[PDB]
């Protein structure tokens, strides 16, 4: 055989692209956490009103809450090239809040998506009571299971010259941890909500125009809207995390030129997922008058 | 959205009739369809609901069972069917409509009956 | 059934209907008006919500599980035997009547 | 889904025990790529082994 040796010279601006991924997150920070506040306090106020306020909203908010709140850690981290100043014990308390709401917060949105359609159908000769006790069991149900994956990351999550914190899997498991993983997050986060969000969407929007009083009130491409916007946070991200799973695996020739474009990728299609919790409030609530009137009355 | 109640007259007790409640407009099946029976000179009393999509019946408890509630999608209707005549029974049915619009859903309300009939006369002698 | 009071059963101006309700049923009451040998119409669902084409003498309130119908100034189209009605609980549960004379 | 900071950029995050692909990254140090007649995959193998270092060192 023979060994080639490939230099592999520092890449020029990546002080650049780490302050901009500081830039974008401030951003997604401020943005995030305004609107699900906002949306949490005139979701308890809808209540009051008289409204059959959904506990799935309150909830979406909640986990978008925290998952936007565990940013500045992150930020942190990055600032230094993805070191880590904190301590142990720090590092999976924050992993975890990040896990556990992020998948809950998707959760949600798959949850509302049924909801529409059985609420259409099914849910009209039913008790106040029921409906209301249906949510709450769903809600109790989503947190339990937000957790339930969220944990095994967390627990493997230990603080490793130049220190940084990354999970150290298992000895003789190091590569099935971690690509494992990867592709439960994937998806969960991404296939199974896109799945119910496009067949409960396109029944919707069937049954809206088999209806003529409905359609009136009913905007027939917002329905889409939902379904493409959905799409278009987390396709790329999952995109650029496979490629560096191939890239890793090496069924991507290497170049240096790759690992440039791969970090640059993975570090914009990051921030283009997170954006996902920024844009959560906008689709199921912004878009109802009811949400607006309510956040009138809560803004005066 | 129109509703007309077909039905009523003089039939003995212990026996049985049928009351049609034609619909001409929304779909039947996006909406829950009831029954409220007002007997002469005497409070109102819930009778029957259904939510035809899955043929979800629900009936107070005076008239739990004894009588039955069946709808028909195709042509939008419902039909009230009794059994068991009484006293009891004597009162005018009016057929009344629980609308819903799936325009908003996460910041719904708990609607009430809007649309209700003009109603035909039972008489149980 | 879960069992409202709705009084004064007599009534005749300011028109209070205060219905309680036997346990706590939250903003599913509803409130009608039917005129003799003519079907009910919808005054106020929900608790304080107006149908379309009910007029804003018609106020609703709840105060726990006294619920209350107002009207500010009567009108000759509100001599009716109005029911107080919760659906919060099923079954469906029919006040006493509130006759305007 | 884990943060960046919680998976470093490297050629791999983890190891193994033909031809070599020498990367020397500025990032996780000098990194070793080895083909596989598995389905010509390529993974990484372990830069702490001894005859590998020296391989290293003298190239």
């Amino acid at each position: 055989i023979v060994v080639d040796t490939v230099m592999c010279p520092n890449m020029p601006n990546k002080s650049v692209l780490l302050y901009t991924l500081s830039f974008i997150y401030i951003f997604i920070f401020v943005i995030g956490m305004i609107a699900n506040s906002v949306v949490v306090w005139v979701n308890i106020q809808a209540k009051t009103t008289g409204y059959d306020t959904h506990c799935y909203i309150l909830n979406l908010a909640i986990a978008d809450l925290w998952v936007v709140l565990t940013i500045p850690v992150w930020v942190v981290s990055l600032v230094q090239h993805n070191q880590w100043p904190m301590g142990e014990l720090t590092c999976k308390v924050t992993h975890l809040i990040f896990s556990i709401n992020l998948f809950g917060s998707i959760f949600f949105l798959t949850c509302m998506s049924v909801d529409r359609y059985l609420s259409i159908t099914y849910f009209t000769n039913t008790p106040s009571s029921r409906k209301k006790m249906v949510r709450r069991v769903v809600c109790i149900l989503v947190w339990l299971l937000a957790f339930c994956v969220s944990l095994p990351d967390t627990y493997y999550l230990k603080t490793v010259n130049e220190t940084y914190c990354r999970s150290f899997y298992p000895e003789h498991s190091i590569k099935e941890w971690l690509i494992g993983m990867e592709l439960v997050s994937v998806v969960l986060g991404f296939a199974v909500p896109f799945s119910i969000i496009a067949v409960f969407y396109f029944l919707l929007a069937r049954a809206i125009s088999a209806s003529s009083d409905q359609e009136k009130h009913s905007s027939r491409k917002i329905i889409f809207s939902y379904v493409v916007v959905f799409l278009v946070c987390w396709l790329p991200y999952h995109v650029a995390v496979l490629l560096d799973i191939f890239s890793i695996l090496h069924y991507i020739p290497f170049t240096c030129r790759l690992e440039h474009a791969l970090f640059t990728a993975l570090h914009v299609t990051q921030c283009l997922s997170l954006v996902h919790c920024c844009v959560n409030p906008v689709l199921y609530s912004f878009i109802n008058r009811n949400y607006r009137y309510e956040l009138m009355k809560a803004f005066i | 959205v129109q509703l007309v109640e077909s039905g009523g007259g003089l039939v003995q007790p212990g026996g049985s009739l049928r009351l049609s409640c034609a619909a001409s407009g929304f779909n039947i099946s996006s909406s829950s369809i009831h029954w409220v029976r007002q007997a002469p000179g005497k409070g109102l009393e819930w009778v029957a609901s259904i939510s035809p999509s899955y043929g979800y019946t629900s009936y107070a408890d005076s008239v739990k069972g004894r009588f039955t509630i069946s709808a028909d999608t195709s042509k939008n209707t419902a039909y009230l069917q009794m059994n068991s005549l009484r006293a009891e029974d004597t009162a005018v049915y009016y057929c009344a409509r629980v609308s819903y619009w799936d325009w908003t859903w996460g910041w719904s309300k708990y609607e009430g009956m809007d649309y209700w009939g003009q109603g035909t006369l039972v008489t149980v002698s | 059934d879960i069992q409202m009071t709705q009084s004064p059963s007599s009534l005749s101006d300011r028109v209070t209907i205060t219905c309680r309700a036997s346990q706590s049923v939250s903003s599913a009451v509803a409130w009608y008006q039917q005129k003799p040998g003519k079907a009910p119409k919808l005054l106020i669902y929900s608790a304080s919500s107006l149908y379309s084409g009910v007029p804003s003498r018609f106020s609703g309130s709840r105060s726990g599980t006294d619920f209350t119908l107002t009207i500010s100034s009567l009108q000759p189209e509100d001599f009716a035997t109005y029911y107080c009605q919760q659906s919060y609980y099923y079954p469906i549960t029919f006040g006493q009547g509130t006759k305007v004379e | 889904l884990r943060h960046q900071s919680l998976s470093y950029r490297c050629p791999c995050r983890f190891f193994e025990s033909k031809h070599l692909k020498i990367l020397n990254t500025p990032n996780c140090a000098l990194q070793i790529v080895a083909r596989l007649k598995n389905n010509n995959r390529q993974v990484c193998i372990d830069p702490k082994l001894k005859w590998i270092q020296e391989y290293l060192e003298k190239a």
